[PDB]
RNA sequence: GUGGUGGCGAUAGCGAGAAGGAUACACCUGUUCCCAUGCCGAACACAGAAGUUAAGCUUCUUAGCGCCGAUUGUAGUGAAGGGUUUCCCUUUGUGAGAGUAGGACGUCGCCACG
RNA sequence: GCGGUCGCCUCCUAAAAGGUAACGGAGGCGCCCAAAGGUUCCCUCAGAAUGGUUGGAAAUCAUUCGAAGAGUGUAAAGGCAGAAGGGAGCUUGACUGCGAGACCUACAAGUCGAGCAGGGACGAAAGUCGGGCUUAGUGAUCCGGUGGUUCCGCAUGGAAGGGCCAUCGCUCAACGGAUAAAAGCUACCCUGGGGAUAACAGGCUUAUCUCCCCCAAGAGUCCACAUCGACGGGGAGGUUUGGCACCUCGAUGUCGGCUCGUCGCAUCCUGGGGCUGUAGUCGGUCCCAAGGGUUGGGCUGUUCGCCCAUUAAAGCGGCACGCG
RNA sequence: UGAUGGAGGUAGAGCACUGUUUGGACUAGGGGCCCAUCUCGGGUUACCGAAUUCAGAUAAACUCCGAAUGCCAUUCAUUUAUAUCCGGGAGUCAGACUGCGAGUGAUAAGAUCCGUAGUCGAAAGGGAAACAGCCCAGACCACCAGCUAAGGUCCCAAAAUA
């Protein structure tokens, strides 16, 4: 199951990215190093 | 060195590029004449539309 | 005579224009049958010509068919009004165009093969003649 | 049940050889690189030529069964 | 001459045969070293210079294959016409593919050691 | 009408730019991948022969040949072996703000994009990276949900409620989406139009149909051709079953019968003749021949057809399937 | 229109790929026949025969090749006179046939659907007997003048009983 996931800057909480990913692929919730355009820097987002 | 031109046959049911060679040559009703210089262009025009016209040195 | 398998199902009836491009000349046989005209040629009309034609030799020599009926032809029943998609295929045929060679013969005397090509020919379709090989 | 088709995508050449263009014109227009980028030519995503700088559109032949399209600025 | 390094459509290739290592390139000896194999110092990496042109590589011969390929003719066809018009023919211009005559066992540069 | 189809991608049709229709010929899509993305490094396949425990055509291994005959997530085309194919390390550029200029295009959209800035991944560096070899994998607005926001805030401060930004809710698949919300009967029917469009007749076509031929394997005791003639081939006719939709829908009356006929000949009888597997009487087949003639009933609306009884014969067709 | 340079895979042709395909050679191998059966090893049909090879075909959805044309472009050349853009006003969205290239159809249709050129549509005049779409040719008018196009010249009926 492919669902589309909303990644969101854990720094500031501001959802920044869409993407998606394969639930049973990718049971937990995704986490990518992202540039946050809000803190202008690279920071660690969370799918939420 | 030049060429004098006449329109023997109507343009009526005719290509729309002999068409225009004919209007480019300046030529108008049947049995208009002109002249030109023998280039090789305007050769190649009388070539492209030698069955409908006539042609003198 | 029907091919083994197509790649299509259906394809277009085509255009005869010209010589045949190859098969022109007589290749295994002493003498051959040579299309003056351009027709298509079906199976069944195939079939006809070498029956007729070996039934005459009693057997005795060999028999090439040099054409194949490779393509296809539909129809559509009667009562069907034009239109809703392709009819299904019907029958096969060989596009043969003048020159084409269709039919060669040997081991056979002169007399034997010319009254065999001449039973053929009044089989096809086709206005045909007779040659040897060179 | 046929019927059905895609609409056509205007591929081929947008540019003449010879032919002056700007930087960043669309050169070809093609499904893979059935024409390689030469000289001052980039390829896009989707494998269309175009021009990186101002000049002279040219079509080479990039060796002995391969095509090329170079822009020479003047 | 050899080693690097390039340009030009293989006319630069392939096959076959032959000669050479002066240097050079090579094989070649090892795994202590950085480095490595989903096992193997075979590879890659490193150290070294006993032996050998055997192979690679360079040079040379070879038209067997591959490659290039004139001319002529023809198919097709633009244009102008004709015919008995699913097709065919004439004039004019263009003109292949194929088959061939032949060409070709490369050439044009730069660097270093000789 | 029934069946099929409706948006998007690929090929052929498509006539060597592009584009190009048909209820034309073929297939695919409504995803997938956390790597099957990025980068650095490295690697080259499919098959075949030969040899080899289980092991056999074919599991795994080795040598050789092998230029692609493999693979490329997914259809096809194009492309790729200087890889876009395959393996490993590290990573998240499957980045943010954009964007000269282009392609495509009625619009809405769609496509490509160097380059600039911010801040990064890989790599020593060059440099590459704004997803995937490319081209489908999608849906306008309205309305609503969620998050953010130095925006507004109906006297003022708040609030309520909005705006902006980000994103979610479409088989609105009839896929430019009528409405948040909808199936049928009409022969009780009615109106406005169309011969733009069917049924009758005409027209064109002649596949089919009727008729006539060509070849002659054969049947005919022998013997292709007295007679019949397979497998095939060629025509004529315009009476059949059809195809098209050209006149007529501000009306061209439809079957059968009756009355009246008239014409064609591919002749049912009568007339002339050739051949005969013609002894004779009968015939068979073919040729010429359209002058005349070519029936009365039972059944059925019938045409047709069967039957009864006759006749020299009980012809086949056209004439708006002649003639309201 | 010429010159020059290009993009592209059609006609044609070709078999280098993929399909379809014919004959020959050879045969892996499969077949039934007998011996040998532990069904084991032959010996067979010019038995059938893959793949290979030779020769020969074939293709809208094959291509080692590949035109003529058309197309794009050039501060080019000759001739010519339109092209853009901005705005006011429209009408058109039933087309027809003819020639050529295709599809559908049956290589039928005055059929249907495209591409292409012409004409009709919206075009009178001459020819084709009559005959929108074919051939010749574009009517501003007057003439009891002349020359020609297609097509014609024995009579209807102008012109050759050349
Ligand atoms: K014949
Ligand atoms: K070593
Ligand atoms: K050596
Ligand atoms: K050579
Ligand atoms: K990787
Ligand atoms: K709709
Ligand atoms: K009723
Ligand atoms: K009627
Ligand atoms: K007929
Ligand atoms: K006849
Ligand atoms: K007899
Ligand atoms: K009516
Ligand atoms: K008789
Ligand atoms: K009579
Ligand atoms: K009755
Ligand atoms: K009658
Ligand atoms: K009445
Ligand atoms: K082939
Ligand atoms: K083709
Ligand atoms: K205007
Ligand atoms: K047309
Ligand atoms: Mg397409
Ligand atoms: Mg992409
Ligand atoms: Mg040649
Ligand atoms: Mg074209
Ligand atoms: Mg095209
Ligand atoms: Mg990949
Ligand atoms: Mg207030
Ligand atoms: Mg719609
Ligand atoms: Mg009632
Ligand atoms: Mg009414
Ligand atoms: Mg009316
Ligand atoms: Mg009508
Ligand atoms: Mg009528
Ligand atoms: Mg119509
Ligand atoms: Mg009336
Ligand atoms: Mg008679
Ligand atoms: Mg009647
Ligand atoms: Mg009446
Ligand atoms: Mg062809
Ligand atoms: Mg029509
Ligand atoms: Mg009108
Ligand atoms: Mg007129
Ligand atoms: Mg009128
Ligand atoms: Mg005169
Ligand atoms: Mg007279
Ligand atoms: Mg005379
Ligand atoms: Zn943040």
């Amino acid at each position: 199951m492919r669902v589309n996931i909303t990644l969101e800057c854990t720094s500031c909480k501001e959802r920044n990215y869409l993407t998606n990913k394969n639930k049973r692929n990718n049971p937990d919730r995704l986490e990518k190093q992202k540039y946050c355009p809000r803190e202008r820097k690279v920071t660690l987002h969370r799918e939420t | 060195a030049e060429l004098k031109i006449t329109l023997k046959r109507s343009v009526i049911g005719r290509p729309q590029n002999q068409r225009a060679t004919v209007k480019a040559l300046g030529l108008g009703k049947v049995n208009s004449t002109v002249t030109k210089p023998a280039n090789e262009a305007i050769k190649g025009m009388v070539n492209t539309i030698s069955h409908l016209v006539d042609v003198e040195e | 005579l029907v091919p083994k398998r197509v790649k299509h199902r259906r394809e277009f009836r085509g255009k005869m224009r010209g010589e045949a491009k190859g098969g022109k000349e007589v290749a295994f046989g002493e003498w051959g049958l040579q299309a003056t005209e351009s027709h298509w040629i079906t199976n069944r009309q195939i079939e006809a010509a070498r029956i007729a034609m070996t039934r005459y030799m009693k057997r005795g020599g060999k028999v090439w068919i040099k054409i194949f009926p490779h393509k296809s032809y539909t129809s559509k029943a009667i009562g069907v009004r034009m239109g809703k998609g392709k009819g299904a295929p019907e029958g096969w045929v060989s596009p043969v165009k003048r020159g084409k060679i269709m039919f060669e013969i040997a081991g056979v005397p002169e007399e034997v093969a010319r009254e065999a090509l001449r039973l053929a020919s009044h089989k096809l379709p086709v206005k045909t003649k007779i040659v040897k090989r060179e | 049940s046929n019927g059905r088709d895609s609409e056509s995508k205007r591929l081929g050449a947008k540019s003449a050889d010879g032919q002056t263009v700007t930087g960043g014109s669309i050169l070809y227009r093609q499904r893979g690189t059935k024409i390689y980028p030469g000289v001052n030519v980039g390829i896009g995503g989707d494998d269309t030529l175009f021009a990186k700088v101002d000049g002279v559109v040219r079509f080479e032949r990039k060796g002995r069964d391969k095509k090329q399209v170079s822009v020479y600025p003047v």
